[PDB]
């Protein structure tokens, strides 16, 4: 049950940044849309910055370092 | 020193280096330098005097900082793709600090001031072991890791090698110095054909061990540190001489001798590569570290200085030093000449 | 004999003889290395149903499988 | 409410140092046949506050010293490590639950040593040095022995977490399955705080006295929750503070107890006392619980 | 690329040169070289923490053990060289020269 | 950073008390060294030994068993090497 | 000299420490795992010049996976040009849960 | 250096002159940094501004040995316009040791040079003219 | 109190190295690095950071700089700042924070790499179940496979004390 | 390279089983034993093919089995259970030990009313197989064929022509 939240949770993160992506860089030359970075196509894992980008603080703080220092 | 102690920290000292050569981990070998050091320090102050004591200091410091960068050029190495085989490297940087910690640990030219300085006090024994465990043990590591060096390092370090051991030896009359100078300048010879067939640097790695070995129990025979003792031991025992002769002309490298070979193979797979004026300039350097050998020979066996007496007194005893194993490594490092396809025993 | 010189060296002997050789003697280890061994930390993973294998039971409460009835009797 | 917790935890420690003055003195006292601290006020607890703010205002010797600032830092740091140092001890629910919290006990203890050498390297000439020096070596002799204790007595726990120490203390007291190793530890404790039997024979001295007593009732905290405590029921604490703070009173006076009626030891009588007697035995302890769970079938439950 | 690595780095070098250049004592020499060796420690514990190599984190713990017991010859060596001496100095040296 | 929170406010709770304590009033031996390594040498192995309340839960333990008692076997070899060769007499 | 005592006598004293992929004592995997099983697999049994020049592209992708170089510097510029853009003052953004 | 070797070697020899002799005092200062760095590192030279005065003087013999070097090598490709005899940088060579000797203030040190500078830089055009490769193969 | 607060402790951490590459009386070497070795601990507990950090914060800052300062105690005086200690000092952090605003106000300074300019969130797990911290079950299966590793570690050691006590005049 | 294909947001939003934690660690069991059968398909799935957006409809799927569970746990038997899990919630981290006596009662009335033996331990483990509708894939690592295989050098030697065929010594 966990895993299938998670599942849905990542791939709306994914969509949410993509869509947000082609919306903020319309103007600048070049910049393939999102192709991703790798050769091999399959599925990775993302690197919890375009997960959890551009999230200005809060969530981010929360995320990434507030298990690290939580108790 | 109790016998016990001492065969124990000579097998830690062979288990440091078989670590070395066995271990496809990069850890295991940096642990085998360490080993080497922990252990080949008490072989070091076998006496009492502050001459072993700053001698052991030098070589400390310096043995130190080349097991740490050694580590630095491992971290690095991981900081590129990841994992902890002894293979091609992933950096030009990593293989950089790698060879130069190597350099620093084997004995080479911008590196090499710690050498006559430890060589210098300490005990010949511990100068034997030192002389031969510790050209030994970073070979089979530079033997593996070959494949990703830029040449322009390991070249300018064998040819700095070989002409700052040459130019160092002419001024310095102590046995010692003249035996560290020897090996700096063959171990430029034995860096230089590394990246070209690295069976030459192994069978020359046997060849010069065989030679320190002889050279150092020819020098155990009898306490001598200067040549007016050697002149001493002219005039007490004649066949010293003559064996001080052939061995020191082995160490000259001339073609009826088992010296040559290490450097007429290394000259002929080098000059099927087609770099020419590399080769000649090595061998006038080759030519160039013979001098010191030379006059060592006319101080033994070819001129006849004047002696001390109690000569008189010494000829009644007889020669009851025990000898390690002199003679066979005596006749095995001068008529090996007319065995030149033994090169095929290596590889 | 040496009882009464250093009796603590004696009794640590003793104790260190026993931790290395009592360990061999044991009707026990057998039940270590079972509990031990029947913890899962990661997920059983299924697998892949019919290269005609007639085990490996399909519903979790069927006891054609290895099941463990040893725990609760002790 | 976190910095409320803070205060409630780092305010009472004065207090509590304070009050344990008095109450060696009168427990010293009646050891004796004296009566006193009493005259001054009730029983003499005013008494304690008046000579703490008379060592505050009585003036200072001039230094005198080297390295004022070094002066300045160790005592500080003194301080700092013993307000620091009650956070994972679970008075029930503890300050900050961790993965990890006796390491840190043992290299907080470390770290005392630091500041004992510091005092001792910036206070006087060579005599003082040479003292403080033998003082360093004979707290450092021991966290060898009482970190080895240590891993001993929670190998049969499994987890640094230590509440599950307190949970797994439950059924019996863990001084029954290691009663030897304890009392070893025990004698590690007075090593560590180091009063006698343990010699001795410069400022703050207020400062200097505060921080051996807080590492006194701190390593006798972490000896009451190491090897015993009573049931732990939810929703109704105070009877395990209660208890709690109870039989660390009663081991806190047994301490006070065993110093009050022993003579010093020689220095080298005490390093010959601590290596040839207490190391092989705690080592043969630690192989031998290493040699139990795994014969008794039982390792912990690590989670 | 992860940013950090390269201040560590910087203070690798750091400790390298001070590990290197030094004029009074044998001691803070020894010292920096005990700071370079944490910098190797600190460096490899950040990468094995954050590219998850689980297995061989036996790096940290065994190359401190390894180095501190390397310390500990060079405090014993010190100590030689401060007995058969007044001091510890660089100087007072010029015996053995090259 | 909450437990820098408490290390923050007892280090300056700290220096307060430090500063209104101060500004409202206004050769060697041998023998100590051998003390000094052999700490470390046997903090080292402690550090050795201190992860085995960790390894306990694996399916390999007659291994883990000889191993460790390998381990404080060879510390209590040096002791009693130094406790022979009189290492720490006076 | 490599010598070979490790497959002589058989007993594999070190090979579990030597890559990623190895059996971890609980079963999990590295954040490269399959990554590496396909370079590992490409450059096998090749003579290791032209497993050099023809594995490249899964190395460098290996490469990027195990240091992600050219992802950040994609996110960086993302950022730098959001940065701008705002500066601009053009849509305030809605990507914090906004809309 | 190797971006200042490629750019003296990428001039034809040829008449593009002074851009030569450039890089020629770049090539001196270089070197001459070189051995006032290892000069420094072993020395001691007590004080500070002796060894700033001795890396002076170092860098500056370098810098006019190469510079004069490089003249005489543009003048004579000026003069004979032979673009393949090293005989030219035999006389460069030569010119290198006078100016060495110049600089040291003897006869023979700056004959000896002559004749080691003006075989070597004669060696140098040579081997660059038929082609004798930068230290290796490295192949086979 | 924000974002960048492994970077900040970094540049602390190079603060201390700086602090004490100035070649200054030991016993401030010493301080210099235990300083450097709290604020290391800090960043290694920061990566998360179970045990490591808090081990070595035992042995170098629990058991190291300890005999260090033993060592400068018995062995040296330093009985009585300089122009050249912090002649050191001030370009020391004059390199620090030359190399800090020439990366926080561009891309990337290199020596040679290519380091990305922000901060180091990334890179991390996305919340998985990990369970045990992974370097906990780690450094536990140090005694399971480790069979020539702690053997060889074990007998380096005990050579190591009988080279201490023989270099300490053995017997 | 080449872009990536992720779906949409109208296929990417299914109701979530929106229950806090605590409450559904407490009824985990039953959870396990009637429900959780399709579900391993879905694991199955998972780890044959590692790509989430291929096998998400399985994800659906037991989504809807867990909503389903929960309204039949819901309805009937037991209003207890409300009683039962917040008897576990709040003692800390939660020990089954710690509320054992109500789920004696939960687990009494869900069996006279409803059924569901408790799964015993450890029948909550042992690997176990399962049917599927698609079949298992070729190559889940999206990957090329493997290069050039090394021609290898066989069969039994000649002796050798002319000894070493070096400078001289033939034979
Ligand atoms: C005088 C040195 C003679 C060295 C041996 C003879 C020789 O090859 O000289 C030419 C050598 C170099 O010429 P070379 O041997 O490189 O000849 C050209 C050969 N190919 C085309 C294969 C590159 O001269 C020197 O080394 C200069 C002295
Ligand atoms: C001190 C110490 O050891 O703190 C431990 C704490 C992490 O707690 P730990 O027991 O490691 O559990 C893992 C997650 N709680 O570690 C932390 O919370 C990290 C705190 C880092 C910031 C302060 C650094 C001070 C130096």
């Amino acid at each position: 049950l966990l895993q299938a939240e998670k599942d849905r949770r990542v791939l709306q993160m994914l969509r949410e940044n993509l869509e947000e992506e082609a919306t903020i860089m319309k103007d600048v030359p070049g910049w393939k849309v999102g192709e991703s970075v790798f050769h091999t196509t399959r599925w990775v894992t993302p690197m919890m910055g375009e997960l959890y980008g551009l999230r200005t603080g809060e969530e981010i703080l929360s995320s990434t370092y507030g298990f690290i220092w939580y108790t | 020193m109790n016998p016990i102690i001492l065969i124990i920290i000579l097998m830690t000292v062979m288990l440091g280096t078989i670590i070395v050569m066995i271990s496809t981990h990069w850890l295991l070998i940096w642990i085998g330098f360490e080993m080497n050091m922990l252990a080949i320090i008490p072989i070091m102050m076998k006496k009492h005097n502050p001459r072993a004591t700053e001698a052991s200091t030098k070589y400390f410091l310096t043995q130190s900082t080349a097991s740490m960068l050694l580590m630095m050029a491992i971290i690095i190495n991981l900081m590129f793709s990841g994992q902890w085989t002894v293979m091609k490297l992933f950096n030009p940087m990593a293989s950089m600090l790698m060879t130069m910690a190597l350099a620093m640990k084997l004995g080479m030219a911008p590196f090499h001031f710690w050498v006559p300085e430890v060589t210098q006090g300490i005990p010949l024994s511990s100068g034997l072991i030192l002389l031969t465990w510790q050209k030994l043990a970073p070979m089979s590591v530079l033997y593996q890791i070959l494949p990703s060096i830029n040449l322009d390092l390991i070249l300018t370090l064998s040819i700095l090698s070989i002409t700052i051991g040459g130019w160092g030896g002419l001024n310095q009359t102590q046995l010692r110095k003249i035996m560290a100078y020897s090996s700096i300048a063959h171990m430029g010879w034995m860096t230089a054909v590394l990246l070209y067939n690295p069976t030459m640097t192994l069978l020359n790695l046997i060849i010069y061990i065989i030679m320190t070995s002889t050279m150092f129990t020819l020098f155990m025979a009898n306490s001598t540190t200067t040549t007016l003792s050697l002149s001493h031991t002219w005039n007490k025992a004649p066949i010293m001489t003559i064996l001080v002769l052939i061995t020191l002309l082995s160490m000259g490298g001339l073609p009826p001798l088992s010296g040559f070979m290490p450097k007429w193979m290394i000259i002929q797979e080098m000059t099927k590569n087609d770099s020419i004026i590399l080769p000649t300039l090595m061998a006038i350097t080759a030519l160039l570290n013979l001098y010191f050998y030379m006059r060592l020979t006319y101080s033994t066996a070819l001129t006849m200085f004047p002696s001390t007496n109690n000569m008189k007194m010494k000829w009644q005893f007889p020669t009851t030093k025990r000898m390690t194993l002199l003679p066979t490594m005596t006749v095995l490092s001068t008529m090996l000449l007319p065995l030149t396809p033994i090169l095929s025993i290596l590889e | 004999n040496v009882w009464a010189k250093e009796p603590v060296l004696v009794a640590s002997f003793a104790i260190a003889g026993l931790a290395v050789i009592l360990p061999t003697l044991s009707p026990y280890t057998k039940y270590s290395l079972m509990i031990n061994r029947a913890t899962p930390y990661n997920y059983p993973v299924p697998l892949r149903d019919d290269g005609n294998m007639p085990d490996v039971p399909s519903h979790p409460q069927d006891p054609q499988g290895p099941s463990l009835e040893w725990l609760k009797r002790l | 409410m976190f910095m409320i917790n803070v205060l409630t935890l780092i305010i009472p420690i004065l207090l509590a140092v304070a009050f344990l003055t008095l109450v060696e003195r009168k427990v010293l006292g009646y050891m004796q046949f004296r009566k006193g601290p009493n005259v001054v006020g009730p029983y003499g607890l005013l008494q304690p506050i008046a000579d703490a703010i008379k060592l505050f205002i009585k003036e200072p010797l001039r230094p005198a010293t080297s390295s004022i600032s070094m002066f300045i830092l160790a005592p500080i740091l003194a301080l700092t490590l013993a307000l620091t140092m009650w956070i994972p001890l679970p008075m029930p629910y503890p300050l900050i639950n961790m993965n990890l919290g006796v390491l840190f006990m043992l290299a907080m203890s470390s770290l005392a040593v630091y500041s004992i050498l510091w005092s001792g390297w910036a206070s006087n000439s060579k005599y003082a040095l040479i003292g403080a020096l033998r003082a360093v070596a004979q707290t450092i002799s021991y966290e060898v022995t009482l970190a080895i204790i240590l891993l001993s007595v929670l190998l049969m726990n499994g987890s640094f977490t230590l509440s599950t120490l307190i949970i797994t203390q439950e059924q019996v007291w863990l001084i029954f399955p290691a009663w030897p190793l304890a009392m070893m530890w025990f004698i590690s404790t007075l090593a560590e705080t180091n009063r006698a039997p343990f010699d001795l024979t410069a400022g703050p001295f207020a400062l200097f006295f505060m921080a051996e007593y807080a590492n006194i009732i701190m390593m006798n905290i972490f000896t009451t929750t190491l090897f015993l405590g009573a049931f732990h029921n939810p929703y109704m604490p105070e009877l395990y503070t209660i208890n709690f703070t109870i039989k660390s009173l009663l081991l806190s006076i047994t301490f006070l107890w065993i110093r009050a009626s022993y003579p010093r030891f020689r220095y080298d009588q005490l390093m010959h006392l601590l290596w040839k007697n207490f190391l092989p035995l705690t080592l043969a302890l630690c192989m031998w619980h290493v040699s139990l769970p795994i014969l008794l079938s039982s390792i912990p439950p690590q989670t | 690329m992860s940013l950090v690595y390269m201040n560590i780095m910087m203070a690798f070098t750091v400790s390298l040169t001070g590990l290197l250049m030094y004029r009074s004592h044998l001691m803070s020499s020894l010292l920096c070289l005990e700071g370079m060796m944490l910098s190797l420690f600190i460096l490899a514990t950040l990468m094995i923490l954050n590219s998850h190599f689980t297995l061989a984190s036996m790096m940290p713990i065994i190359l401190l053990v390894f180095a501190a017991c390397e310390a500990a010859l060079g405090l014993s060596l010190l100590v030689m060289v401060s007995n058969t001496y007044g001091t510890d100095y660089v100087q007072n040296l010029n015996l053995l020269q090259c | 950073m909450n437990l820098m929170i408490t290390l923050l406010t007892n280090f300056t709770l700290a220096t307060l008390l430090v500063t209104i304590a101060f500004w409202l009033p206004q050769p060697f031996s041998m023998k100590f060294f051998l003390v000094a390594i052999t700490f470390l040498l046997f903090d080292l192995e402690i550090a050795l030994l201190l992860p085995l309340p960790w390894a306990s839960q694996t399916t390999n333990l007659n291994t883990m068993l000889t191993m460790a008692l390998l381990l404080i076997f060879l510390l209590a070899v040096s002791l009693a090497y130094e406790w022979t060769q009189k290492g720490l007499e006076w | 000299p490599f010598f070979d005592v490790q497959k002589k006598l058989g007993v594999d004293l070190d090979h579990w420490m030597t890559i990623q992929s190895a059996e971890q004592p609980h079963r999990i995997p590295a954040r490269c795992h399959a990554f590496e099983k396909e370079w590992i697999e490409c450059a096998h049994g090749i003579g290791s010049i032209r497993a050099e020049k023809e594995c490249k592209i899964e190395f460098e992708d290996f490469r990027e996976c195990l240091l992600r170089q050219k992802t950040m510097k994609r996110l960086n510029a993302i950022k730098r040009q959001r940065d701008k853009l705002i500066k601009e003052g053009k849509y305030t953004p809605p990507p914090h849960h906004s809309g | 250096a190797k971006t200042l070797l490629h750019q003296y070697w990428d001039i034809p020899e040829g008449t593009e002159c002074h851009r030569k002799t450039y890089a020629a005092t770049s090539i001196g200062g270089a070197s001459g940094l070189v051995v006032s760095a290892y000069s420094v590192a072993l020395k001691t030279p007590t004080s500070f501004l002796e060894g700033v005065a001795r890396t002076g003087r170092y860098t500056f013999t370098a810098a006019a040995i190469g510079a004069i070097f490089g003249l005489t090598s543009c003048i004579s490709a000026q003069v004979r316009e032979k673009p393949d005899d090293p005989l030219n940088y035999l006389i460069g060579g030569c010119a290198g040791g006078l100016t060495l000797g110049a600089r040291t203030r003897s006869y023979g040190i700056g004959a000896a040079a002559c004749a080691y500078m003006g075989l070597t830089a004669a060696l140098v055009k040579m081997g660059q003219l038929e082609g004798w490769k930068v230290f290796a193969e490295p192949k086979v | 109190m924000m974002t960048y607060i492994v970077f900040i402790l970094s540049i602390i951490f190079v603060m201390g190295f700086v602090g004490f590459s100035s070649k200054p009386s030991p016993i401030y070497g010493g301080l210099g690095l235990i300083v450097s070795g709290g604020v290391g601990c800090g960043i290694v507990l920061n990566f998360g950071g179970s045990f490591l950090g808090l081990m070595v914060f035992l042995i170098y800052l629990g058991g190291m700089m300890v005999v260090f300062g033993y060592t400068t105690a018995m062995a040296t005086e330093q009985y009585p700042s300089n122009k050249v200690v912090l002649g050191t000092f001030i370009t020391g952090l004059l390199m620090e924070f030359l190399m800090v605003y020439y990366v926080l106000k561009d891309k990337e300074v290199e020596i040679v790499f290519k380091f990305n300019g922000m901060g180091d969130w990334v890179i991390y797990d996305t919340g998985d179940s990990g369970f045990f911290s992974e370097e906990a079950m780690g450094i536990a299966a140090l005694y399971s496979y480790g069979t020539w590793l702690v053997i060889v570690t074990g007998w380096s050691l005990l050579i190591g004390v009988v080279v201490i006590m023989e270099i300490t005049r053995g017997n | 390279p080449g872009i990536v294909e992720l779906p949409s947001l109208e296929d990417l939003k299914v109701q979530e089983v929106k229950v806090s934690s605590s409450v559904l660690k407490a009824a985990a069991h039953h959870y396990g034993a009637q429900c959780d059968k399709p579900n391993k398909e879905f694991m199955l799935c998972r780890w044959e093919e590692k790509d989430p957006r291929r096998c998400l409809e399985e994800g659906k799927l037991v989504n809807q089995c867990a909503l389903e569970f929960f309204r039949q746990i819901k309805r009937h038997c037991a209003e207890p259970f409300t009683e039962y899990w917040t008897c576990i919630d709040y003692s800390g981290l939660q020990l089954f030990r710690r509320c054992r006596k109500e789920q004696a009662q939960f687990d009494k009335c869900v069996l006279d009313k409803l059924g569901w033996v408790r799964p015993d331990l450890g029948e909550l483990s042992k690997v176990t197989k399962v049917k599927t509708d698609r079949p298992l894939p070729e190559n889940p690592y999206h990957s090329r064929a493997r290069p050039e295989p090394n021609p290898e050098v066989e069969g039994d030697l000649k002796p050798a022509r002319h000894g070493s065929r070096l400078f001289f010594w033939t034979m």
